[PDB]
RNA sequence: UACCUGGUUGAUCCUGCCAGUAGCAUAUGCUUGUCUCAAAGAUUAAGCCAUGCAUGUCUAAGUACGCACGGCCGGUACAGUGAAACUGCGAAUGGCUCAUUAAAUCAGUUAUGGUUCCUUUGGUCGCUACUUGGAUAACUGUGGUAAUUCUAGAGCUAAUACAUGCCGACGGCGCUGACUCCCUUUGUGUGGGAUGCGUGCAUUUAUCAGAUCAAAACCAACCCGGUCGGCGGCUUUGGUGACUCUAGAUAACCUCGGGCCGAUCGCAGCCCUCCGUGGCGGCGACGACCCAUUCGAACGUCUGCCCUAUCAACUUUCGAUGGUAGUCGCCGUGCCUACCAUGGUGACCACGGGUGACGGGGAAUCAGGGUUCGAUUCCGGAGAGGGAGCCUGAGAAACGGCUACCACAUCCAAGGAAGGCAGCAGGCGCGCAAAUUACCCACUC
RNA sequence: GCUGCAGUUAAAAAGCUCGUAGUUGGAUCUUGUGGAGGGUUCCCCGCCCCUUGCCUCUCGGCGCCGGCCCGAAGCGUUUACUUUGAAAAAAUUAGAGUGUUCAAAGCAGGCCCGAGCCGCCUGGAUACCGCAGCUAGGAAUAAUGGAAUAGGACCGCGGUUCUAUUUUGUUGG
RNA sequence: UCGCUACUACCGAUUGGAUGGUUUAGUGAGGCCCUCGGAUCGGCCCGCCGGGGUGCCCUGGCGGAGCGCUGA
């Protein structure tokens, strides 16, 4: 079937080479996965030596990380925004390594408000009266100075990141190959990477 | 094709280049008659062994003592 | 043609220090996978039926081994193509005799009966020192043995004497200039001497010099040195000749002058 | 080198992180970007233009992810027309045995030149090391550039 | 043994060839008493093949309700030998042939710090439980078709097949922080703490540390030599030429039906605050995640090739040379995709063509140098009429496996079924040209 | 026909010249002696300047009466060449041993006891394996290179400028 | 030069033939992958009986309903 052999190529001089043998099995095919977004399905391929290998199709949940905070959570993947290799991989919402994805951003908000005792980007406060000010402004006399005042000074999320938390989504990069592992892990963009990718996105579409 | 046999063998004589040489002929017949040999192959045999001994000796003789 | 691993060995392609004929048949024992490499081992059938003449065919050595008589390094081996190798100990207690596979002088194993008190330990050369999970130091010796928790001052190329019954490294000799050694590969396969030098070529094949007990010097690669003593004093018992490699002229003089024909 | 972002993806060294820190640790003089580099060994010295300067080359020997092992050859530069890739020529003599005489022969090699070296021009002598296949016809990397011969880089006043 | 001889002329001296001379290997002719050794359908047709055989396998130790025998009486893991069938393993080795193949194979040399590896040897094995579920063989019985190593319906019964799934011994630390105790309220200088969460190795992503340089002066706070404002005095896995290595710490993730942590079989034994069980005791077989070892396999580095110019320019969206991101792959890599750059080879013979070309170790001849041969018993490669595509498996693009097309060809009850001798014998054809349809696993394995 | 052929007339030098690659290329850059191996000057240790040799320090084992010193780290611009080591399957080839009854072959075999030894001795060597790659001596021969609009060298200094992060006990301005 | 016999090679209408090797364009068996598909086969949940307990529950069996969920 499909083959990865070197012997169908021209040699460096531009000359043809003639084959000496039929196609082997250590030179195999196995067409692409083309992971979409949706309810999970994962098939399993038997490869050289045994060693099953998981090929994902329609993943919808990932394990992403925030490196400044060292805080990693399970999250939902919403959409793909950028793709350095092709552009038809954003029209079809296929999810490959080094893609740029939107995630749900909620568990990071939960951990942040719980760890710092301080809010994210919030517009108005009425929902904070029955609940959430319960977490953020917890009724305790011990700790609530000594601990959380050492949590403060450090709780200075940058302009772009705190602007992200308002619309309820983030920008993340996949750092794992879902076609080989069946997992869509990665890390949320920050700093100059975030600026570069935001400018690229703004420049491409529209 | 694979077999437990050996194929090592060799000839033990060499014919003379000049086939009809009266001197060689009568000298080899003198030698056959006085030692009561059957053939001339039995003279060429001894000639071959003497020639190989001479070759080995001359070969060793050119090295430095 | 060759889609997988092979399992036959031709008699003409077998190692030469097995000292086989060429008229018995097309095939050779083909030692099974073990702790010693294929070209550097000595199967059980060859050691028993060829060097010891205890057996006369392959059936006889099979039915000698199938009676739990032969012990290699303490344990009872039932296979007749087991790859016994350097510094191993054979034990046949039905007759009360123990051997030790060591190259004699001419690049082949000898028959080297030893005392039963000496057939308890064996010397092993260290090839690898790595750390496992939870920071436990491991060893790897020249016969695939793995030791956990060695004292953290033994390194590569050092020799360790181990108890055959328990593992449990007992003592060790260090690779240094001045230590007795036997060469276990190459052209000087069997000769014994002191180190006196170690040339170093970063990137490939650091060579080592040796000088035996008669003023003769010879070099080898570091991959073939085997420290067997502190210096001028072996830890295992040496065979007859003691790796001296007397030349062909001295060989002839000693074989003629002694007139070694019979008793 | 003011802007090394020329391709459609963010070029950055792996194993380097843009961390959480305070205001004005530097607004110019400390831009919070360290440099990964390693020493090749075998006596080759890492050039300072790889430690100081900034560029993204995963295939460089000194800062990228590649290991030099095996053979070490040398040659003269013949062509510099590819991106980070040069063509060097090695000449030698082949001894024919029938006649007792030699004959001149040559081989060409495509080799990888890191942006660490910026002084190379046709005619220099170049040392190379052996790496894993880096492309269809590239297996070597330039370790060292030298030019200490006649008609030197310029008039000899050094 | 570094060698020559006849032939142009009326005769002579040369150039120069024809012929003679010796070996070697294919055929053929005539002739053949003894004995040891032993090549043998390569050349041409990798042309076609009637018949028989060439791959199977059980120990005390996976499943024994065949009365198939058979015991001293019966089955109370149940006697014992044990057909058949399920299960496990092997069938990828060996044998044969040389069609293809010209930097390809192959040889010497090195590299996997860029990969996989059944088995062997050594390390690793604890974060209803006195034992779970249903359901198929053989066997019994009814059948279908011209026909095959075709197979359907019906009735039973097992597992080391298929599928579930606890028990123990955790007395396990870190993060939480109701509350709580002295004096500085508080912050902080002090000491307990329920409560909850996570807590083995293996996978995936991210992050942290990866320790010892050459000396002193003030100021805010602290250890010790001791004191209620300050002087002398410590800084701690392993390895490589070199790793983004090995090991460590943190936050999560789990792939289940799709990691591990034993519902398995055989030999022979001991104490009971005690009357068969509460208990424990050795020796094996098998199985199994991971690491190392062994046997390899694959992909790479440097150098090495017969004739040809009546082959001088070749290669390139039908990837040609390089760059960035990815897909796929056991892994490195235009291997393949997207976007860029315009490169790469050549008179030191590239590119194209031919080979009655598989490469080498080697063989014949040989003063010194050379010339010719190597289908062929050892190593490597390739193929099973020609191409192509796959299943199982550690390992195959397998043909003594399967699925199609082409070329041949067999049986038919014309609906259908079945095939691959370049394995050993044998046969037809081709030719100048090559053996018995024998016996045996006694030797080597 | 490289060793090793021919081209006036036997077969044969392009009609003539220029010219890139290819092949080839002039001369020139340190010498005696003390001891010591081979003679009676001449060919490993060192003296007219040097004669492995300059160094820069540092940690490891070495002198001696806290102090005194040489071997250890770079290496001699590089190569080709030449000598030597390492690493290269067996079989075949050369070659050592051995009365197959001789030889071609093969890897065997030889002794002493009436058997009363429940045995003993001994071999299965060695050479060659080009070219390419690895390694260390030699420095003739042949290549290649150095400062002419200089800079070599000494703790020579002057200025500006970056900084390693050790000790001042530790943590920090 | 012309002429006789015999042998060899050449040019050539025949728009020759045989065997092939590439090859534009069109069709395209079969396997593999993906998205569907759903012949059939079970389990769960409710009465009567048999076995156990407190008119009901648990294993099982029977006929069945809802055939609702559901797995292959
Ligand atoms: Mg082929
Ligand atoms: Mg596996
Ligand atoms: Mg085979
Ligand atoms: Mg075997
Ligand atoms: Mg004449
Ligand atoms: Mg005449
Ligand atoms: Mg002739
Ligand atoms: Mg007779
Ligand atoms: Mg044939
Ligand atoms: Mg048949
Ligand atoms: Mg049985
Ligand atoms: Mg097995
Ligand atoms: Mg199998
Ligand atoms: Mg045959
Ligand atoms: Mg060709
Ligand atoms: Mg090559
Ligand atoms: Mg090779
Ligand atoms: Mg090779
Ligand atoms: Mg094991
Ligand atoms: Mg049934
Ligand atoms: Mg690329
Ligand atoms: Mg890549
Ligand atoms: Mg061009
Ligand atoms: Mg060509
Ligand atoms: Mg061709
Ligand atoms: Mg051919
Ligand atoms: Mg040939
Ligand atoms: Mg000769
Ligand atoms: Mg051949
Ligand atoms: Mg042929
Ligand atoms: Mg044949
Ligand atoms: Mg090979
Ligand atoms: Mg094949
Ligand atoms: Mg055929
Ligand atoms: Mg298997
Ligand atoms: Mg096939
Ligand atoms: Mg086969
Ligand atoms: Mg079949
Ligand atoms: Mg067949
Ligand atoms: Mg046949
Ligand atoms: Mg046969
Ligand atoms: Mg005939
Ligand atoms: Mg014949
Ligand atoms: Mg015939
Ligand atoms: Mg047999
Ligand atoms: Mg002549
Ligand atoms: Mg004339
Ligand atoms: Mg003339
Ligand atoms: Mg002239
Ligand atoms: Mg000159
Ligand atoms: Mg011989
Ligand atoms: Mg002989
Ligand atoms: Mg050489
Ligand atoms: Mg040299
Ligand atoms: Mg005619
Ligand atoms: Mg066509
Ligand atoms: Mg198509
Ligand atoms: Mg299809």
């Amino acid at each position: 079937g499909i083959s990865r052999d070197n012997w169908h190529k021209r040699r460096k001089t531009g000359g043809k080479r003639k084959p000496y043998h039929k196609k082997r099995k250590y030179e195999l095919g196995r067409p692409a996965a083309n992971t979409k977004i949706g309810p999970r399905r994962i098939h399993t391929v038997g490869v050289r030596g045994g060693n099953k290998k998981y090929r994902a199709l329609r993943l919808d949940v990932g394990n992403f990380s925030w490196g400044s905070e060292c805080c990693t959570r399970k999250t939902r993947i919403i959409d793909v925004v950028y793709n350095a290799s092709n552009n038809e991989l954003v029209r079809t919402k296929t999810l490959v390594k080094n893609c740029i994805v939107l995630i749900d951003s909620t568990p990071y908000r939960q951990w942040y408000e719980s760890h710092y005792a301080l809010p994210l980007g919030r517009k108005k406060g009425a929902k904070l009266t029955p609940e959430e000010e319960e977490i953020l402004n917890k009724k305790r006399s011990k700790k609530i100075q000594k601990k959380y005042d050492e949590r403060k000074k450090n709780a200075k999320i940058s302009s772009l990141l705190e602007e992200q938390f308002q619309q309820g989504k983030l920008l993340a990069c996949i750092a794992s190959r879902p076609g080989q592992c069946g997992r869509a892990d990665g890390y949320v963009l920050e700093g100059k990477e975030l600026e570069f990718y935001l400018r690229k996105i703004k420049a491409r579409k529209g | 094709m694979p077999v437990a046999r050996s194929w090592v063998c060799r000839k033990t004589y060499v014919t003379p280049r000049r086939p009809f040489e009266k001197s060689r002929l009568d000298q080899e017949l003198k030698l056959i008659g006085e030692y009561g040999l059957r053939n001339k192959r039995e003279v060429w045999r001894v000639k071959f062994t003497l020639a190989k001994i001479r070759k080995a000796a001359r070969e060793l003789l050119t090295l430095d003592e | 043609m060759a889609r997988g691993p092979k399992k036959h060995l031709k008699r003409v392609a077998a190692p030469k220090h097995w000292m086989l004929d060429k008229l018995t048949s097309v095939f050779a024992p083909r030692p099974s996978t073990g702790p010693h490499k294929l070209r550097e081992c000595l199967p059980l059938i060859i050691f028993l039926r060829n060097k010891l003449k205890y057996a006369l065919t392959g059936d006889e050595v099979k039915k000698i081994c199938m009676q739990r008589f032969i012990k290699i390094d303490g344990k009872v081996r039932a296979d007749i193509t087991y790859p016994a190798g350097f510094m191993d100990v054979i034990s046949i207690d039905k007759t009360g005799e123990n051997f030790r596979l060591i190259y004699d002088t001419k690049g082949r194993f000898a028959v080297h009966r030893i005392t039963p008190e000496e057939a308890k330990y064996k010397l092993c050369k260290v090839r690898k020192i790595f750390v496992g999970t939870k920071g436990i130091p491991h060893l790897v010796t020249h016969d695939a043995r793995t030791i956990r928790y060695p004292d953290p001052l033994i390194k590569m190329n050092d020799t360790i004497q181990i108890d055959l019954e328990t593992g449990k490294i007992t003592d060790f000799i260090k690779f240094d200039t001045g230590n007795l050694c036997m060469v276990t590969g190459g052209a000087n396969l069997g000769r014994i001497g002191v180190i006196t030098n170690r040339e170093r070529h970063p990137g490939s094949f650091d060579v080592v010099h040796v000088k035996d007990a008669n003023g003769n010097s010879f070099a080898t690669r570091l991959s073939n040195i085997f420290v067997i003593g502190k210096g001028n004093k072996p830890w295992i018992s040496l065979p007859r000749g003691k790796g001296i490699r007397l030349t062909i002229a001295e060989e002839r003089d000693k074989r003629l002058a002694a007139k070694q024909s019979s008793g | 080198m003011a802007d090394i972002q020329t391709e459609r993806a963010y070029q950055k060294q792996p194993t380097i992180f843009q961390n959480k820190k305070r205001v004005l640790l530097g607004e110019t003089g400390k831009e919070k970007l360290p440099r990964y580099y390693k020493n090749i060994g075998l006596g080759f010295k890492t050039p300072k233009e790889a430690i100081e300067g900034t560029y993204i080359d995963k295939k460089c020997p000194f800062t990228g992810n590649v290991s030099i092992r095996g053979r070490i050859l040398s040659g003269v530069v013949t062509k510099m027309k590819m991106q980070r890739t040069i063509v060097i020529r090695r000449d030698y003599l082949h001894y024919i045995r029938k006649y007792n005489r030699f004959e001149k022969r040559h081989k060409n090699m495509s080799v990888h030149l890191s942006p660490c070296f910026r002084d190379v021009q046709i005619g220099d002598i170049v040392t190379v090391g052996e790496c894993r296949p880096l492309s269809k016809t590239v297996r070597f990397n330039v370790l060292k550039v030298t030019k200490a011969a006649g008609t030197k880089k310029q008039f000899q006043k050094f």
